[PDB]
DNA sequence: GGATTGCGTGAGAACTG
DNA sequence: AGTTCTCACGCAAT
């Protein structure tokens, strides 16, 4: 009964599967207390316990999301170089200026609307995706400085979403 | 009885951890310390050295997938949970092969060795095969177009891409 | 009554049909 | 019946 059932399969099979799990913490403790500073100054032997005693120090020290919006900012604008802009229904007067708007300060995104900072060629790629709930469109924005050419798209069962008065386009901007 | 003064630690970082309290606790050991290490690079994701001598969640919804150089993932987007049948906290950290096609695992190798200094191919775009949560067919074709980066044994290739449908 | 990483197996949840 | 796992106290090593 032991033949297969306990010694090829109850502790080789499980020798194999449990072993991995004191070389993986070990490594992430490893992994952990690296990024932990005030860890790997000691004499020859990082102790693997402090490892994770001392780490809520770190862990302590610095709800939603692990990452900030700063980050997600700086984020997506690394990631692609993607600023947020939300414009009105109709109006055309940008409501929210980004802080990566990096493609040119608010002198032009704070009185003079989106149309202001695009090109007049788009005078129907520019209105038409105004008012699916999201809009797909690539349109012509200026700020030499007129081929930046930018691709915005933006807008479980939910009917609404409770947040501040935003009946008009939320999308983003990178250049394709 | 020192084996127990662990979970004390344990607990602590669990709290610790930025994550809802109604699954707070979902987290098995090795999770916990998977998350942990994969929050405090967030603290360095850009500068917590020195030296050299809000509500912005929007766009997350209009649309961010990062990814290291050892075959790992740094961060799945805050809304990779409802374009796709999985949870952020369970392949945050997770081998990017974990949820990629077989056939396909071949082709994002070679997008760090052979690719890689803002020049050819900085912003790279390609497509692949995607896994899925089922009402589902269990793969999907995103159109990933990263743009390389240095993050911060000295520095190595990061990946700073966002993923979308076909 | 005394402590270090690390090696087994099993009581039992929890994803298996 | 079923299963993989997580989690538990116990053991020979420093």
């Amino acid at each position: 009964q032991s033949s297969a059932d306990k010694e090829r399969l109850a502790r080789e099979n499980h020798s194999e599967i449990e072993r991995r799990r004191r070389n993986k913490m070990t490594a992430y403790i490893t992994e952990l207390s690296d990024m932990v500073p005030t860890c790997s100054a000691l004499a020859r032997k990082p102790d693997k316990l402090t490892i994770l005693r001392m780490a809520v120090s770190h862990m302590k020290s610095l709800k939603p999301s692990f990452l900030t919006d700063q980050e997600l900012k700086h984020l997506i604008l690394e990631a692609a170089d993607g600023f947020l802009f939300i414009v009105s229904c109709e109006t055309g007067r940008v409501v929210y200026v980004s802080d990566s708007v990096t493609p040119q300060p608010q002198s032009e995104w704070f009185g003079s609307t989106l149309y202001d900072q695009v090109h007049p060629d788009d005078v129907d790629k520019l209105r038409e995706q105004l008012s699916g709930s999201r809009r797909s469109f690539i349109c012509r924005m200026r700020c030499e400085p007129h081929f930046v050419v930018v691709h915005c798209t933006g807008y479980d069962d939910d009917p609404e979403a409770g947040q501040g008065s935003k009946f008009c386009l939320v999308a983003i901007g990178r250049l394709q | 009885r020192h084996r127990d003064r662990l979970n004390t630690e344990l607990d602590r970082l669990a709290s610790l951890l930025p994550f809802p309290q109604d699954v707070i606790n979902k987290l098995d050991k090795l999770s916990v310390l998977r998350l942990s290490v994969s929050y405090l690079r967030a603290k360095s994701f850009f500068d917590v050295a020195l030296k050299s001598t809000q509500e912005g969640e929007f766009l997350l919804q209009a649309l961010v997938l990062v990814v290291t150089a050892d075959a790992l993932v740094f961060y799945a987007s805050s809304t990779i949970q409802d374009y796709l049948g999985f949870q952020q906290s369970d392949v945050i950290h997770q081998s990017v092969y974990e949820l990629i096609h077989t056939e396909d695992r071949a082709e994002f190798q070679r997008q760090l060795h052979w690719a890689l200094d803002q020049l050819p191919p900085e912003n790279a775009s390609f497509m692949e095969r995607c896994f899925r949560c089922d009402n589902s067919s269990g793969f999907l074709a995103m159109n990933f177009q990263g743009r390389l980066k240095y993050l911060h044994l000295p520095p190595q290739l990061a990946l700073f891409a966002i993923a979308t449908p076909l």
